[PDB]
This record gives C-alpha cells, structure tokens and sequence, in this order.
C-alpha cells in the first residue's frame, strides 16, 4: 500500500538500493561475469524515524518476491535456543522461498559491543548470526537468498558484522534538505484536503530546520486537527457528518502546531549550501584570490606547476583582527567555488563530552569525505586549541581532542580535494606543533578594511537602507577609516535607529543622523 | 596466493615447523616444544588462506573448522562437539601432521567478570590440549583479531603463548595484494595501482578487496554494452575508494633522507656519529680502544628544528633496522596498552637485534607527573615498565656477538619528564641542539632552496643577516610563501622568483623565537643533567 | 619493611643507603608528595629502632649535602660516626690513571705529572671520562689506529671543564667543622 513514490524523497539512494537489490536476484550471471561475489549484507543507517521502517514496508510492497519483516526486540526472549533456532526457522523458510530477502529492524539491540552488551547471550547469538550469514554461501542459495538491515545507530553496531561477505553496503540516510523538505511535504499532503498554496508551502518548508519524515507527518496531522478545532470552536453543535470534509489547513494551523515542535535538530550535520556571495561583501581581492589559489589550484595549477613543485600545501590559516567579516568570507568562498560547506565552531565544541566531541569530529570528517568535493571548517578553534596547559580543568580534554583531530586530518592524502579552515585572531595563541609542516602550512593575514571596502559596504547599506542623498558617501569615507565591516554595519544600523527614533515614520536618513551616529560609535581598535 | 603476506608467512613457517618439520625423539631427548599458536589480526586478508597455504607447503590437513559454528544452547553439547573435533585431531596426530585450525577463540573466551560456562569450556579444551601433549603431532592455531580479546587464562607458558600479528598493511604488501586480487578480476589494463595504494592508508587487504569489489560493481552497473569484458576504469575505482569507509587504522618511516637535506650543527652531527654508528664497528674498536658504548643519549633542541629529520637521517646512514615510537602512535583509547606496545617494539628490536630505537618528543609520550593529580596513574605505570625494560645490557667483557640494541630520545620539555630517566645506567649522555647561527641559517636556507625556482636577483645572505630567531621550518615556510607570492602575482604561469617577496613575507610569519626563551631553554635543560 | 625483615633473617649483613636527601626534602614544599616521604622516613626510624635487635647489624649510608637530612637520623645513637670523603690526592689520581691504562692500549708520550696537575678540581670518574673522550678523539684520528696521542688528551682536558667549584669543598669542610661527632 506504499509504493516507492510514497517514500519521502531521497530518490538517489532509492534507485541505488533498487538496482542493487533487484539485479542480483535477476541475473547472478552478471556478477559472475566480472568475477564478483554476490553482495549479501546491505545495511542502512541514520537517525530514527527517518524512513527505516518506511523503506522496509515500501520495498516489501514493490518486491514481487518474499519479504519477512523481523522486528528486533521481539525475538529477545531469555529462553536459550529460542532466538537462534527461530532465526534458523527463518532461514530455512528463506531457503524454501529462494527468491526473497530478509530484513532486521533495530539490529543495534542484537549486536551491542562487549563493552556495551552486558549480556553474553548477545555475543553467542551474534556468533550464530555470523554462522548463518557465512552459511548462506551455498551455491544453490547464491543469487536467491539476500540480506537487508537497518539501525538506529551504526556506531552502536559490532565490528564483527561489517566483515567481508557479511556487511559491506553501508548506505547512509539522514536529514533531508530544502528540495527534499518540499518533496516530503508534497508527498505527505498527497491525499489531504488543504487550504495551502504554492508559495505558502515554499516559505513553510524554508522555515523547517531539522525535521524528519514521520515528524513532518505529525506536524501536518496536528495542523489538520488544529483546523478541525477552530471549525468546531466557531460552532460547537456540529457532528463530524458536517465537518469531516470542509476542514482544511491554512498557515495558522501550521504555525500553532509548529511552535510546539522540537524537530530532533539538536546535534546534526547539515549539508547546507548557504546563500552568501562575494557580492555580499567585496574588496580584499588579493586575499580571496590567494585563498582560492591555495584551495583550488592544488588540483589544477601545481599540477601544471609540478614543474617547480615546491609543495602544494593543504592547511590554511588566513586571519587578522577580529570582526573583519572572516567567517562570512569563509562561507562566501565555500559557496562560490561550489563545495558542500561544513562547520565546527570552537565555542559550540566547548562541551564536557569526553570522546563524544572527538566522535562528532570523526563523523563530520567522514561526512566530508562522503561529499568529498567540499571544505571542512572551524571557527575560533582556539576555543579548544587554547594555549596548552594554562587550563587544567578544560585543556586536559583539549590536548587529547586535538590529538584525535590530528589522527583524522593526518591523512594528508585522505585530504585530496578536501581542505581545512580553522579560525582565530591571535596567531600567538596557535600552537606551532600543529604547524610542523605537512598538515596546516599556508597562512594569510586578513588586515583591517580600507576606504575601498568602506565605500563598498556603505553602497551595500544604502542599497539595503532607504537613505537621504544629501549624506554624501565621501564624508563617511573621510571619517570612516580605521573602522571594521562589523563596526561599520553597526554604524549604519544606529543611523537608521536615530532616523526612526526622532521621527517614527521617517523615510530618509539625514546628515544629523549619521553625525550623532558617529558620536555614538567609535573605532574600537585596541 | 599469499599476497602481501609471504614474510610473516615464512616466519610462521619456520616457527610452527620446528616441531613438525623435524621429528620427536629429539624432543624425547628432554625437550618440550611449545604447542599452540595465535594468529591475531583482521581476517579475510589471507589469514585463513595463508594457514591453508602453509599446512600445504609442509603437507598437512587443512582442518579449517570454524569454531564460531559450534555454539550450543545447553551446557554440555558444546563440550562434546569440541571432543569430536579434538579427537579427530588426535587421530590425525596418530597419522601425521594434525594441523588443527580453530578460529575465533575470543568469542569462545569472554574474559573474567563474565558467566560460568566459559570456565567449563576453557578448562575442558585445556584438558584436551594438555592431554594431547602426550600424543605426537598435535598443534592448534587460534585465529582471532586481537590477543587481548581472548581468555587471560589461555596465555600461560605451555599454553597459547606463541602469538603473532597479522601482516601490517605495508606499501609493498599493499601493491602485492592488489595485484593478487585482480589476478582473477578483469580490471582495466592501465592501472597506477601505486596511486590507489597510497590513497589506501591503513586499509588492510580485505578492505582493498572490498574496495575493488564495489569499484567493479559500479563499473558493471553504469555500463551495459560490453557485458563480459569490463574495462574497469581507474575513475570508477577512485570514486569507489572515495565512497568507501576510512580504515580502522610502530610505523617506520620508509622515507630515506641523507645528510644533505640537513645543514648546520655539524658538531652535533659528528656527535651522533660518535655515540651511535661507530658502535657498528665496535666489535673490534673498543678492543684496541677500551671504552664501552654509552647506553642512552638524549638530544634536546628548541621545538622547530625538526630533530626528527636528523634522527631519520641517522637511521638512514647506517642500514640498521629502525622503528619509531611516537605519542600519536601511542595515545590509543586502550589504557594499559601503551606499556604493551612499548614491550612489543622492544621485542621487535630484540628480533632484529641490531636495532636503533627512537623516542620522539617524550614530553608528549610521557606527560607531566603531578600537574593533573586525578588522571596520571597509568602514565606512571608506563614510567615503571619503561625504567624496567630500558636495561638492555649484555656480557660486554674482555670475537663478540654484538647483540645490543641502542635507544635514543629527543624532546622539547625535559623539565617535565621524570628525573630518574636520566639515570647514569639508562641515559648516560645528553646533547644540545641550538637553533642555527647566522652561518647555520645561511646554510639551511641554501639547502632548503636548492629546488625552488630561484631568480637571478635574490641574496640569501641578507635574509640570513635579518632572519634571526628563525627555526628551520620558519625559513622553509618563508621561502615557500615567497615563491608563492612571486609566482602567482607576477607569473600566474611563472619562471622566476624575487627576494622582495621574502622581505614582505618576513612579517607575514611572526618569528616568536625570543632570545630570552632561548636562554631559558638552554639554562633549564643544561641544569637538567 | 620486607627489606629489614630479610636483613634480620640474614643477620650478618649490612644495610646501605645513598642519596638520602632525595627522600629528605622537607615537608610543606610539596603538599601531596612529601606525605609518602615522611611516612617512609617515620617507618625507617621505626625499623632501625631495633638497635639491640640489630645485634651488630651495621648501617652504612652516604649522601652529598648532609644538611638536607633530618636529624631524626642524625640524633645520637643511630647514625653518629661521620666521614667526609676527601677529594683524591695526586697519588690517588695516579692510581686512577693506572686502572684506566690497564684497559686501553695507550701510547708512550704519556706523562702522569702534568696530567695530575691539570686534573685538580675534577672527580675521578670525570677523569675516567676525560681519558675516555681522548680515546674517542684518537678514534676520530683513525677508525683503526692503535695508540692515543697525549696532545689529543690535552685537547680533551681543554674540552672537559670541572663543573665542581672549590666553594663546594669550602662548604663541605665548613659543615665538617660545624657538625656533631666524627669519631
């Protein structure tokens, strides 16, 4: 009753698993044509509710052959033998049903690590599972019996499973995206009477940050119930015979049901191509040029310049005073060259999560590699790259998490078409140990903005703020030197505030506004 | 074949052969050969295949029973199944080489604090092996991943003690095994297998197998015309490698470096020549000279001189077997294993008995003693096991078999380390490594610049005059960045480089090598003696 | 504790100590470290107490800066006889030289006199290191030479410096004069 279309988006991995499952069954002769073992154990992983079970049931529809859903904890009965022998019966039927496929849900419950599994029944049944799997290799069984799987957490798995012939195809499925958000919205609302419009749905999806499939199902259902509630609150003597059809969902339903939603968006990994651009803040052309060189050339130019191949470095640290729109520039380059941006800010990392910090680091790096043409990032990494030793209560974790970070990055060759950008404003703070060359070498200083950047940003503001023409930009230029982009836009904000505070219905930022703004502001350049 | 395994293959060949390749009545002459070995490491690479192959090379029954396929639901049936297999092994000993191969003993061995029946299982198989000791040709090979995963009670002398690791995924073996795998696969002809190899750091063989697998998989998927002969292109290979999971994880630097990549402090060079390599000629030198060899030397210089380079150049200029000891290699998440890998590398030194062992940046290897008074106990445990094991001594008294490894360390915070390390008898020599003088700066600039595109305008001596308080890496990065400026800015596609860019780059890299820090370093670690 | 137990068990025996000042850094300096130190010293006194039980079971110790100890060991009865080890005289230096030459093939340009002259303010083992380094220098002259040249010896003498100033001997003899019993 759930075709593949019904599955919320992610069509890519859908087609992937589609062929990867059907064609083995169809012609094992194609695998054997190129001397290939028939892949036995597939496994998907991602945060819960994402579609694990939905994918399960939908393929169970689309198959055309046998499927035997086996929910995980249901087999957990402390009576020995029952679990393993029940599996045995499953596999015997699997044999008789030769063209088929077996799936296991919440497999993490079955395979907790010996450090996690405080029961050894787990270990022995894992053993029996391994026996089973390897036993599937019967030549008559080949190409006909096949294995599926999905977890809540691939980390909570066991090493004994991804071994060859047992589990190789580890497909990732997680947080959807903008187009995917809109897609899953449309798919959900496929069969609901709604008072929604196109652009309304667009902006609504835009307001969605972290939601998941079944979560959005909850959302739209609660909006519908809010609409029904409004209807029956207009007149309370209406049985459902006169209400089951008229009720439809406007935006207000969505907002109301939305503000009471925590869409499991507390700690995720967003592949979020931002909206920033060079045009957003220009100038400093030489800096962006040298940077795009250091990041992009090592694939093209030092290739054509291996001639004098001194070294194409990888780790860049291009930083000057604070507040000079740095991270803005980071995102800017990242989106302009066309790479999938990531981010790990030092402060947002300032957590007591022993290992789990490094865990997030490793997972982020792995996602990066998975989207390999891309740019990892760090902001104010000196937050946990503090001067070593001075913090005995917070740096003791810092040294070891930095060492782990090393352990990952130190794939200078794993860093092929993958760069790194930490951030700070005090070069003395940085540790030259992390600069013993090989990993993080090239350095730029991003100095204070200039008159050119000043008039640039002011043009931007007057393009974004209705201003009086009598305030010539050159006056500011004559008095805005030794300022900063952040400080300057604050200046413009304050001038606007003055304009609205004198007259609450004004429409032109006059000279006195900028004057008293200057009086209220200053080049805080200590 | 045994791709990328033949060296461990032949070592284990001789080891397990000793009781089997040669008869028993000599053992009956009052000798009890060890029986029962351990193959620890990621399997599928050939561990099974290699034990097969060696039982072949000698001629033996490949009884490749999978012990994980013997789990039982009720206590007692398991023991009878083990009776079956071990008794068949006993009749094999009655006939010839009973090369019983039993894999995954650790799953048959959940360590202490676990349930009861593990006790019955382990004690019963112990009865089996201790009884079959009487029989003539009984040998077993427990095949697992990590020895720590096994039963402790199964690591005694006269028990599973002869343990060897699976092949570490070396470059050479990496290439060997890639070729061995594809020896039955229709990969494309043109293959820069070395490139893919060096991409595949830490990837064990089986990983490489799987990688090639999915590579050819997508090859067959996104191609349909030549249904039988695939030109499995290196592009799909690359993209698959990209897709694949990173590796799960004593790495000797294969990179050789001579005395040319390094200049300055040639005094310290001759010192290292004095107290390290002349010992090679030693078996006759001290004879006509007297003086013994100093056990341990400690070279200290300011962090930034890349002393590691000098150590590796030394290891180059001697041909002696070399292994490195680093904290990043050391700081694994297993507490109590640091001492273990220490012992392991020292045992390897004993193995390749002419051995030079390097202890880099030991302040990182051994942190502070009593700065953080809540998590610094296992560090003192490593301290103790070190102070113990560091006692490599021999007869060395007035022909000679020079079976004596040497240990050399270097760091940047000796005032942090435990003072007992410097014991006369453990570390009986310490040497200073000042940052280069004007002349050393000049020379190291010259030699670091001998491959960058030089222009006819530069004058290295001026930089030398002004590039004071510059580490080696300082000058190297400096000439690097200046080359970059020149090339990009003027010659987007350039030929030459100007010194002006070095002058400008001066401030770009702030040299914080304050002479007061130099004096502090020197006074501290000269009174460190 | 087990040390003293075995000592008793093998009664005709001699306990030895060295570098007593190590454990004898006074408490209060290191708040969490000198605790085991004072516990150990207290138990040491507690062991030695069996002086009668120590039926002719002598205790020999030696250190460098005897002041740094607690007088709980230098209180009368337990450790009272004291001796400063005098620096080696000329004859002792020559004997050191004999014991050195008896293990290395040396040349004939040797001259014990000015060697002993330019080896004052040094310690014996240091002078052993001096002749050792001179042998190293001759080895630098040729990897297969035979006899070390005393010019290279003088070179080594120049290289080696006495890191022990006479002020240390002044302090030694002052303490000697201003202490308890010697015999």
């Amino acid at each position: 009753k759930v075709t593949y279309d019904m599955i919320g988006g992610l069509s890519s991995q859908l087609k992937a698993i589609r062929e990867i499952i059907e064609l083995p069954l169809k012609q094992p002769e194609l695998f054997k044509s190129y001397g290939i073992p028939a892949p036995r154990g597939v496994l998907l992983y991602g945060p819960p509710g994402t579609g694990k079970t939905m994918i399960a049931r939908a393929v169970a529809n689309e198959v055309g052959a046998y499927v035997s859903v086996i929910n995980g904890p249901e087999i957990i009965s402390k009576f020995y033998g029952e679990t393993e022998a029940k599996l045995r019966q499953i596999f015997a039927e699997a044999t008789l049903r030769h063209p088929s496929i077996i799936f296991i849900d919440e497999l993490d419950a079955l395979c907790p690590k010996r450090e996690g599994a405080q029961n050894e029944v787990e270990k022995r049944v894992v053993a029996s599972l391994l026996t089973l799997m390897d036993g599937i290799g019967s030549e008559v069984s080949e190409g006909q019996v096949l294995v599926l799987g999905a977890t809540n957490r691939p980390h909570a798995l066991d090493a004994a499973l991804r071994r060859p012939g047992r589990f190789d195809k580890e497909i990732e499925i997680g947080v959807p995206n903008a187009q995917d958000r809109l897609d899953i919205l449309q798919k959900l609302l496929r069969r609901v009477p709604h008072l929604l419009t196109e652009a309304e749905l667009l902006q609504l999806a835009n307001s969605a940050h972290g939601y998941v499939g079944a979560d959005l199902k909850v959302l739209c259902n609660e909006a519908g119930l809010c609409a029904l509630r409004r209807i029956l609150k207009k007149q309370p003597n209406l049985p459902d015979v006169k209400v089951a059809g008229l009720v439809k969902i406007t935006l207000k339903d969505f907002l109301q049901a939305m503000n009471d939603i925590r869409p499991s968006a507390m700690r995720e990994i967003a592949i979020d191509v931002p909206n920033v651009s060079w045009s957003d803040i220009g100038g400093l052309e030489s800096i962006k040029l040298k940077l795009e060189q250091a990041v992009e050339w090592p694939l093209k130019h030092p290739e054509s310049f291996i001639r004098m191949g001194i070294q194409p470095p990888k780790g860049v640290l291009l930083y000057g005073p604070p507040g000079c729109s740095k991270t803005m520039i980071a995102k800017a380059l990242a989106n302009e060259s066309g790479l999938n941006f990531l981010a790990i800010k030092g402060p947002e990392l300032m957590n007591k999560y022993v290992g789990e910090s490094e865990r997030a680091v490793r997972e982020t790096f792995r996602k990066a590699r998975a989207v390999a043409p891309s740019i990892i990032f760090f902001d104010e990494l000196d937050a946990l790259a503090v001067e070593r030793g001075s913090s005995l209560g917070a740096g003791n974790v810092a040294d070891r998490v930095l060492a782990q970070l090393l352990t990952e990055m130190d794939g200078i060759e794993q860093l092929k078409d993958v760069t790194i950008l930490a951030a700070t404003n005090r070069p003395d703070r940085i540790d030259k140990a992390l600069m013993r060359p090989g990993r993080i070498d090239r350095i730029i200083y991003v100095p204070l903005p200039d008159a050119a950047t000043r008039r640039e940003i002011f043009k931007l503001q007057f393009h974004s703020m209705p201003v009086s023409n009598e305030v010539d930009l050159d006056e500011l230029i004559l008095q805005t030197d030794a300022y900063s982009g952040a400080e300057i836009v604050a200046v413009c904000r304050e001038a606007a505030l003055l304009a609205l505070e004198e007259d609450i219905q004004a429409n032109l930022i006059m000279k006195r506004h900028f004057t008293q703004a200057l009086s209220t502001v200053t080049p805080r350049i200590p | 074949p045994l791709g990328g395994l033949s060296e461990a293959a032949d070592s284990l060949r001789e080891l397990l052969r000793l009781p089997l390749r040669y008869p028993r009545a000599l053992t009956a002459l009052g000798l009890a050969v060890p029986r029962g070995v351990l193959l620890a490491g990621p399997p599928g690479v050939g561990k099974t295949q290699l034990v097969r192959a060696v039982a072949r090379e000698a001629g033996a029954e490949l009884l490749a029973v999978s012990a994980p396929a013997l789990q039982g639901s009720r206590p007692g049936e398991t023991e009878e199944n083990v009776r079956r297999v071990f008794q068949r092994a006993r009749e094999l000993a009655s006939r010839g080489p009973s090369l019983l191969f039993l894999d995954e003993m650790d799953a048959l061995c959940p360590q202490r604090g676990s349930r009861a029946p593990e006790s019955r299982v382990v004690a019963q198989v112990l009865t089996l092996l201790d009884g079959a000791s009487g029989d003539r040709e009984v040998v077993v090979v427990g095949a697992t991943n990590r020895p720590d995963a096994l039963d402790p009670a199964l690591r005694r002398p006269g028990r599973f003690d002869r343990e060897v690791v699976i092949g570490t995924p070396t470059l050479k073996q990496r290439k060997e095994i890639l070729q061995v795998i594809t020896s039955k696969m229709p990969i494309s002809s043109h293959v820069d297998l070395g490139l893919l190899a060096e991409m595949t750091v830490g990837y064990v063989g089986a990983d490489l197998t799987a990688l090639c697998r999915e590579a050819a998989m997508h090859a067959l998927l996104h191609s349909e015309k030549n249904q039988d002969n695939p030109v499995i292109d290196e592009i799909d290979f690359l993209e698959a490698f990209k897709n694949i999971q990173p590796s799960s994880f004593g790495l000797m630097d294969i990179k050789p470096v001579d005395w040319e990549e390094i200049g300055g402090l040639e005094d310290v060079k001759l010192k290292l020549k004095q107290s390290i390599e002349w010992p090679l000629k030693f078996p006759w030198e001290f004879v006509r000279m007297g003086l013994t060899q100093p056990k341990g030397v400690l070279l200290y210089g300011p962090p930034g001189c890349a002393k590691t380079t000098l150590v590796r150049a030394l290891a180059t200029s001697c041909h002696c077997s070399f292994v490195s000891v680093s904290g990043a290699d050391l700081f694994s998440p297993f507490v109590g294993d640091s001492e273990k890998v220490l012992s392991q590398i020292f045992r390897q030194a004993r193995a390749s008995t002419p051995a030079i062992l390097f202890l880099d940046e030991i302040d990182s290897i051994l942190g502070a003693r009593s700065a953080s008074k809540t998590g610094c106990d296992v560090q003192e445990r490593v301290l103790s096991v070190l102070l113990n094991e560091l006692d490599g001594v021999g007869l060395k008294t007035i022909e000679v078999f020079n079976r004596s490894v040497m240990i050399i360390a270097a760091t940047n915070r000796p005032d942090v380390l435990d003072t007992a390390l410097l014991r006369p008898g453990r570390l009986d020599k310490i040497i200073y490594i000042p940052p280069p003088d004007h002349k050393g700066r000049l020379s190291i600039l010259k030699v670091c610049t001998k491959t960058m595109p030089i222009g006819p305008d530069v004058s290295l001596e001026n930089l030398a005059a002004e590039t004071c308080f510059f580490s080696g890496a300082d000058l190297r990065n400096l000439c690097t960045e200046a080359a970059l400026l020149a090339l990009q800015e003027n010659g987007l596609d350039a030929t030459t480089v100007k010194q002006e860019h070095f002058l400008k780059s001066l401030k770009t890299v702030k040299p914080s090598l304050s002479c007061k820090d130099l004096a502090l370093y020197e006074n501290l670690f000269k009174k460190e003696g | 504790r087990e040390t003293f137990r075995k000592a008793r068990a093998v009664a005709p025996s001699i306990i030895f100590f060295d570098e007593l000042d190590a454990l004898a850094v006074e408490r209060g300096s290191s708040l969490g470290a000198g605790n085991v130190a004072d516990r150990v010293l207290a138990q040491l006194l507690t062991e030695m107490d069996g002086i009668e039980q120590l039926k002719d079971v002598t205790i020999l110790a030696a250190t460098n800066r005897p002041d740094r100890i607690d007088k709980a060991l230098m209180r009368p009865g337990r450790i009272d006889r004291i001796i400063y080890v005098p620096l080696p005289d000329a004859a002792t230096r020559r004997e050191i030289f004999k014991l050195q030459f008896h293990s290395m093939p040396v040349s004939n340009e040797v001259d014990l006199d000015e060697l002993i002259l330019q080896t004052d303010a040094y310690s014996g083992a240091e002078i052993v290191a001096v002749c050792r380094e001179a042998a190293l220098l001759a080895l630098e002259e040729d990897i297969q030479a035979n006899l070390i040249m005393k010019r290279h010896f003088t070179q080594a003498l120049s290289t080696v410096t006495p890191r022990i100033p006479e002020s240390l001997r002044r302090f030694y003899e002052d303490y000697q004069e201003k202490s308890g019993l010697h015999t």
